[PDB]
């Protein structure tokens, strides 16, 4: 015959090697794909997509669940007043879980690219006002007041005149490995934070309803991408 | 700069375990030295919630098998490993003549010689495999049910006339391939209860992710 | 002879004595195709960019070595140490000049190098079962330096009749006074921390003893005047 | 004429002894019939020195298993190899869910059958391994501490749901392949004391060669 | 199938074929390498790097180590005497287990090519006088006399004049294999000599120090080579 000399690694399984096998149903035609709306080629597409992002992730009571979808502002609040506040963290637990960006990234280890917040108000068409958001990359600890958050890269929205407003996070690099209990998370640090204060206070006309709320959709830049499939769920098929 | 990984083919490459097959000597479980195994995807515990991202898909399987005794040892026994094609009669004993019909590929190998492996076509009569039917097939129990969603039955068993000397498992790997899929849809955030329907704990309901005191701290 | 300038700094230097351009590379910029294209990395030129003067060190006859720490020696310093700590990310290449100022009745040589990633390594309790790690006063001295102790294993157990093979230059008594050395931006990533990581250590040890007959300035000033070149800087706190 | 052998690839080929795994029946020593061996290239007495020339460096490992008892013999027990890589984690039991995730590669190869042999590429995020780092992550006990330069771990068990009938020894050889190295340093002259930093006995601090009496004798 | 019979060598393993193996992660893209200064890529460029050679390789006190690196010369040595003298010798003891050439030699058998010393006058300025640095090749027996060294190949050296000297070894080779006591090493015989006499007085005017050192630095030519992997080493990493 033909001189060979097998090599270790013969005869071996791997769960991995993408190697062919022999066909069960050599003869078989199966049925032809015939075309069907909106195809999925690479999950990169589903992250560019908005979802909506439970900044609100406070009220677990059951019947409040609804609830984490939307904040509030109210007439209440006074100038200057800290509305809310959160991290850019797509992959780690809070308000990102919510959105579908965060969901993806679970079944991945690193990633890295820009996001995009957009927030939506549902206010009565009467009121107006303006909140201020700010971005305090990461490291820059939360901004003491409104005034010193004025400073960093922050965003007047005067809802009396847009009803929407998007903001773009440049950066987030889940990158850094960390080996904490015994149990290796290359985890964040890049917490970026995203701040909002009532720049003046909410105003409205006798008539319109002294509270609104708003919603937060999240999703990443086309310049978004993931690093080593990591199947993990708390979620399973049950016996 | 690239992206490769994060495609549908990348994310569901990879030989995972989705069955497991037992055939012990003194047993309540599989007594007659062998066993019918009806291809369940679901089986590598991860998989239900992923493929359950799209509506529509289509793909091909290559399974490998692996048996050993429990302890995870090799002896000099024969297997036979038939694969019943959606349609054709599984065996309901360890002489049944299914196990000699032609028509059921069957592929013998022995303990000593590595695993087996086979690739299995996209058999559904429709153009993709539907992991939801809004419908009934011409309050139910039907609903919900695309039985075109068959693969097929994998039936195992110690060759020859008498029983096996040793105890054994087989345990069966599948890497899916080609894969294609359609309509992405919500990611399951509520635990599943049955390998049927998406049913869900009406009192167990519990919010997507960690929840926090206040929307000001963190 | 000839008085070069960097803005507000001016330092009397001998006119081209020869530098070594470490590793055969400039200290150069970062293209825009990178890890952060996004935050564009502000450039320092104006005053960031000029003559540091270091508080000058007096060779002695019992001299042991001495030895900085890149960028720490800065980061205290001025309004470069400004930016290297209220900015998330640094890369910063080196213009290095040493000089000291003797009679020609004074005898010695240093030996001056540059030791990218120069960990120290203390004594570890003297019979070696002590782990004790290097302080932060040993670890990143600042613009004081500081002293050797073990010069011939170089305070981390390798020859120092082996750092030669890092960018050197010489400056024995009897020929020249004054060493210069051009350091371009070494490091495992484009950019990194400039308050934790110490990409390199400026090392200068008498390897021939100073010496002099009684009545001649005991003491020979070591003068390190250093200039950050295409340095750059991302993401203000 | 020829420098051929002086060069990076050829002075670091060679597969080394790096690991050895010890899995006896009775004893004190992994006492569950399995073990975890984090990726360790100083496994090679030689070795630390030898690299620790550059500053840093960049390259892919061969490894090479060899698996018989205590005494060098060969016997009917299968074995799985699982690597798990940096950031995945390690099986806590012999029954962790680990050693069935798809993404932790396994290879599965009888005693019999010869030496397992894979290759492992270049993990680290950074550009490059790097044996010195001057700093600490974002007096310390994390000086010179390049966590990025993990290359995963190697996890071993005889495979079944039984212990193994026979006391087994694994043995690792890795030959470095594709080696590039940049600044170049002092060669190490004092004994080393630790696997993490470069400290040295302050006592017994030794001249780098033989001495002499006078400087005028040979 | 394919017709093939299995030769000899089959199923082992040669911990230095250099064969492929399995890649365990086929779908990893690692790191991509960047630029970074100083690459090195053959041993033999370090090899004509000067070193400091510790001629005076005689104090072991941990305190006067850093003597080794530098001998001396004075004002007492009379004319004619021998100053220092060592072998060329790269990879055995004594003088050149310093040099970074001589701890590379080590992880070698053979080798042979030109070697090449510098010698560095670091006493005060004001200082004057000559040195006869003189070669005996192999065999030759270290000369008697300054006078008899003056008639090899030799070089007066005047330190008043130039502060440096280099010194060319115009050949060494240790190819002449050895089996002693019952451990068979590859040795020298061809331990070239260098000698250094005092050729005239050390020179000073009142004011300057009557004692100056020097310094050995020494590095291959070009046409070095090196031959035999072979690791060995008294440092190693310990338990």
């Amino acid at each position: 015959g033909f001189p060979t000399e097998l090599k270790p690694g013969t005869n071996q399984f791997l769960t991995t090697d993408d190697g062919v096998s022999a066909p069960i149903l050599p003869n078989f035609h199966p049925t032809p794909c015939i075309h069907i709306p909106g195809e999925v080629r690479n999950l990169l597409e589903l992250c560019q997509v908005e979802t909506i992002l439970e900044v609100n992730n406070v009220p677990t009571n059951a019947t409040s669940l609804m609830e984490r979808l939307r904040f509030p502002v109210s007439a209440q609040a006074g100038k200057g007043e800290l509305c809310a506040v959160f991290r850019a963290d797509p992959g780690r637990n809070g308000p990102w879980q919510s959105t579908l960006l965060g969901q993806l990234c679970g079944y991945y280890t690193q990633w890295s690219g820009s996001l995009e917040v957009t927030f939506m108000f549902t206010g009565s068409f009467m009121a107006t006002g303006k909140m201020l958001i700010a971005y305090t990359p990461p490291g820059g600890p939360l901004p003491k007041d409104r005034a010193t958050a004025m400073l960093g890269t922050h965003v007047i929205w005067d809802f009396g005149l847009q009803s929407s407003v998007t903001l773009v996070i440049p950066w987030i690099s889940n990158t850094h490995y960390r080996a904490h209990a015994r149990d290796g998370v290359f985890d964040y640090y890049t917490t970026g934070l995203v701040s909002i204060w009532y720049q003046t206070n909410y105003v409205v006309p006798i008539g319109a309803p002294n509270t609104a709320y708003i919603i937060a959709l999240a999703a990443a830049q086309k310049n978004f991408t993931m690093k080593l499939c990591k199947d993990a769920s708390d979620i399973l098929q049950t016996g | 700069h690239s992206t490769a990984e994060t495609t549908l083919d990348s994310f569901f490459s990879r030989a995972g375990l989705v069955g497991e097959i037992d055939l012990p000597l003194k047993g309540t479980t599989n007594p007659n030295g062998y066993a019918n195994w009806d291809i369940d995807i679901t089986g590598y515990a991860q998989m239900r919630r992923k493929v359950e991202l799209f509506t529509y898909m289509r793909f091909d399987a290559e399974f490998t098998f692996v048996a050993c005794t429990p302890t995870g040892e090799v002896v000099p026994q024969l297997l036979q490993y038939m694969f019943v094609p959606p349609g054709a009669p599984k065996p309901d004993s360890r002489e049944s003549l299914a196990w000699q019909t032609a028509t059921n590929p069957s592929v013998f190998v022995k303990l000593s010689d590595p695993p087996a492996q086979v690739s299995v076509p996209f058999m559904s009569p429709a153009s993709a495999y539907q992991w939801f039917y809004d419908g009934y097939p011409t309050k139910d129990l039907e609903y919900g049910a695309m039985p075109n969603n068959m693969m097929g039955t994998f039936s195992v068993r110690t060759v020859g006339t008498s029983k096996s000397k040793y105890p054994l498992v087989v345990r069966i790997y599948m890497r899916m391939k080609h894969v294609r899929a359609w309509i992405p849809r919500p990611m399951r955030n509520q635990n599943y209860l049955f390998k049927a329907n998406p049913n869900y704990a009406g009192n167990s309901i519990k919010p997507t992710g960690a929840s926090r005191t206040a929307i000001t701290t963190l | 002879v000839a008085q070069l300038t960097i803005g507000n700094s001016t330092i009397t230097t001998q006119e081209a004595a020869n530098i070594i351009v470490g590793y055969g590379e400039w200290p150069s910029y970062c293209s825009d195709s990178d890890a952060t294209a996004v935050d564009k990395p502000t450039r320092p030129d104006v005053s960031v960019n000029r003559f540091y003067t270091l508080d000058t060190k007096l060779w002695e006859k019992s001299s042991k070595g001495w030895y900085w720490k890149f960028p720490d020696v800065l980061t205290e310093t001025g309004v470069f140490g400004q930016n290297a700590q209220f900015h998330y990310l640094y890369r910063s290449g080196f213009c290095i000049h040493v000089q000291c100022n003797a009679s020609k009745f004074h005898q010695g040589a240093l030996l001056v190098a540059v030791l990218p990633e120069y960990v120290i390594g203390t004594v570890a309790g003297g019979t070696g079962t002590e782990d004790t790690h290097p302080p932060y006063k040993q670890t990143q001295p600042g613009a004081d330096g500081f002293e050797l102790q073990h010069p011939y294993v170089l305070d981390a157990g390798i020859p120092i009749s082996q750092l030669t093979v890092c960018p050197h230059q010489w400056i024995n008594l009897r020929t020249n006074n004054c060493a210069t050395i051009i350091v371009p931006y070494i490091n495992a990533l484009p950019f990194d921390s400039a308050l934790n990581h110490c990409n390199f250590g400026l090392l200068v040890v008498p390897i021939s003893p100073l010496d002099y007959d009684q009545g001649a300035t005991p003491v020979i000033p070591i003068t390190i005047t250093l200039a950050p070149m295409c340095s750059e800087f991302a993401g203000l706190r």
